């Protein structure tokens, strides 16, 4: 009960409160900065939604191997994870979901398939004994496309080729500062697709089936930004 | 009398390996109290998932104090307490909850007041 | 009319104010001045503290002039105190986080000083006038005191009217000539 | 027509010109306005409006407005 022992604490829990008092500043900086990121990239998403909604319903434009449902076999996973700590629960959640979804129904070793996009989420799949296909890390705090335009063409292609029937991805929704979901949906398999009221016949330059051809992995590739 | 040669051999590693993990747990406390749980490596996780049951288990109902409580009272021989600990320190009892472990004399009465808890 | 000032020394170990004496001078004096045993170290002449030094006396020991330009000078100090600590990370609020770290280092440069050679009070209100204007944030931090230097050598050459009017009258000059005093000095002084 | 040249990133470019002409992956063309509905892929080109580089495009022309819903379309 001496009193240096009651000074040398307080300076220590002292130093740290700087610590985080900082940190919280920064933070808050950050989260502005990300906002104006993904607000200025939205437009680009609303044009290319109409548009594939516009063309690709009614007039044919059915059987495309991308939109037609195809019997499981192996099944991929995408998940965005955080690089380092100091977040409460924003990895642990989204983890401890894609975990038990895994050994819910994904028995076999063959029949899944991991991507991560966080290095927390890597060392977490490699303390828990699972194989990982891709992994990408570092990346910057404010991300835009070309970061890893060229990972998600690979993911989109290696669905081309029929490694994956079914792709699924699992990340984080910002409700609010303080509320937090944890989300899930299929991506690639696009078993249903969205439709709009306003749509235009047009013409087709290239004929439809190249058209959606080439149009579906923009749609792949502008989705997997927007999580 | 806590001696190698004079209580036993397991005896002495089970409360070796007991107060082991309870001072582990006691040095992590001030860390706890700032941050938090979720700031923690696997083992420290696991390291606090033991020892807050072994704390709770180091506690009893006793014969004179029916009057104030209600229970009976509780008497536990030596093997059995050696056994039990021994049996939290495997992890054998990890799933139920820490409330479980609360006023009771064996690890038996652990498992009853669990099933009476719904799980 | 005659008048006797005192000024009492004391000596603290370890920055500790608590003792029986030092509790005991504080309590019969009309305010203190606090030097810092850190600041002394780092090389900041004098290691004055004006987050802990108080005087009770205030204003009325101060001609306009210097009423009229310590206030913000003052504010200033104050705000950038708070965070100071935090220099290390950057990407801050750029609206008035940097903005005001920058003033604050401009603020603490122009309060330093060297042993001997004192200041006459018009000198002071000068360069502290132009620190307040905005007249210093083109110039760097590392040739502020180069700058104040070189400006009251210009005062003595082509400033030899604005010093008299304050001398005589105790009251700072015009501020359209101020202005263009330190406008023309400026474009003179080469930045290194 | 005035067009809009946007990437994923943000709009690049709303310039408003009088004759547009966008080059398509089957063939060069000039889209006269008010123009019939079209759609057309983006050849790796530089477009030339005359009154920018693209690399992975869509041309989705329509009478009120054209749009290249262009990815680095730098200039």
């Amino acid at each position: 009960a001496s009193l240096r022992d009651i000074k040398t604490r307080i300076n220590a829990t002292k130093k740290t409160s700087q610590i985080t008092k900082a940190m919280e500043m920064v933070s808050t900086s950050k989260l502005n900065r990300a906002e104006q990121n993904a607000k200025s990239f939205v437009p680009y998403m609303e044009k290319i939604q109409e548009v594939v909604a516009n063309v690709a319903l009614g007039a044919g434009g059915a059987s495309h191997p991308m939109l037609v449902s195809r019997p499981v076999k192996k099944t991929g996973y995408l998940v965005i994870t955080s690089d380092r700590g100091l977040a409460g629960a924003y990895n642990s959640n989204v983890l401890r979901l894609v975990y038990q979804t895994i050994q819910k129904r994904h028995a076999s070793p063959d029949e899944y398939a991991i991507i991560v996009i966080g290095r927390v989420g890597l060392s977490f799949f490699r303390k828990r004994n699972m194989p990982v296909i891709l992994d990408i890390t570092r990346l910057p705090d404010q991300p835009s496309f070309a970061d890893i335009k060229e990972i998600a063409r690979k993911t989109v292609g290696l669905f081309a080729d029929g490694t994956f029937d079914e792709l699924y991805m699992y990340y984080n929704h910002y409700v609010s500062a303080i509320q937090q979901e944890v989300t899930e949906r299929k991506l690639l398999p696009l078993t249903d697709l969205a439709e709009n009221k306003q749509r235009t016949v047009y013409e087709f330059e290239p004929s439809q089936e190249e058209i959606l051809d080439v149009l579906l992995p923009q749609y792949a590739e502008s989705l997997i930004y927007g999580a | 009398a806590l001696a190698p040669e004079i209580v036993g051999e397991e005896h002495y590693q089970v409360a070796r390996k007991v107060q082991q993990t309870l001072q582990r747990y006691k040095e992590l406390q001030d860390i706890i109290a700032i941050l938090g749980m979720d700031e923690l490596s696997d083992e420290d996780k696991l390291v606090v998932h033991r020892a807050r049951r072994i704390q709770f288990f180091l506690s009893q109902n006793f014969h004179v104090a029916e009057q104030f409580t209600g229970q009976p009272g509780s008497y536990v021989p030596v093997k059995e307490t050696v056994r039990g600990f021994k049996e939290i320190l495997e992890g054998k009892y990890d799933h139920l909850p820490e409330d479980a472990f609360r006023l009771v004399g064996r690890i038996e009465e652990v498992v009853e007041k669990a099933k009476a808890m719904g799980v | 009319g005659g008048s006797l000032t005192a000024l009492p020394f004391v000596e603290t170990q370890a920055g500790d104010i608590s003792a029986y004496i030092p509790t005991n001078v504080i309590s019969i004096t009309d305010g203190q001045i606090f030097l810092q045993s850190d600041l002394f170290f780092s090389g900041v002449r004098p290691a004055i503290n004006a987050g802990l030094s108080v005087s009770r006396v205030g204003g009325a020991a101060q001609i306009k002039a210097m009423k009229k330009v310590a206030g913000t000078l003052r504010l200033d100090l104050a705000a950038y105190r708070e965070l100071e600590a935090f220099a290390q990370f950057g990407s801050d609020l750029d609206k008035a986080t940097q903005a005001k770290l920058a003033r604050g280092a401009r603020t603490v440069e122009v309060l330093k000083q060297d042993l001997h050679q004192p200041i006459p009070v018009e000198k002071q209100v000068l360069i502290i006038y132009a620190l307040t204007r905005g007249f210093l944030d083109d110039i760097p931090v590392e040739d502020v005191r180069r700058f104040e230097k070189e400006f009251y050598l210009f005062l003595d050459q082509n400033g030899q009217h604005l010093l008299e009017h304050i001398r005589t009258t105790k009251d700072l000059p015009n501020e359209d000539d101020l202005n263009k005093a330190i406008e023309a000095f400026k474009k003179t002084f080469v930045v290194s | 027509i005035h067009v809009s040249v946007v990437t994923p990133d943000g709009p690049v470019y709303e310039d408003d010109v009088e004759m547009v002409s966008v080059k398509a992956k089957s063939g060069e063309l000039g889209i006269l306005p008010g123009h019939i509905p079209l759609v057309a892929p983006l050849e790796i080109s530089a477009a030339r409006l005359k009154k920018i580089a693209v690399s992975g495009g869509f041309l989705e022309v329509r009478p009120d407005k054209v749009t290249i819903l262009a990815q680095a379309a730098e200039r």
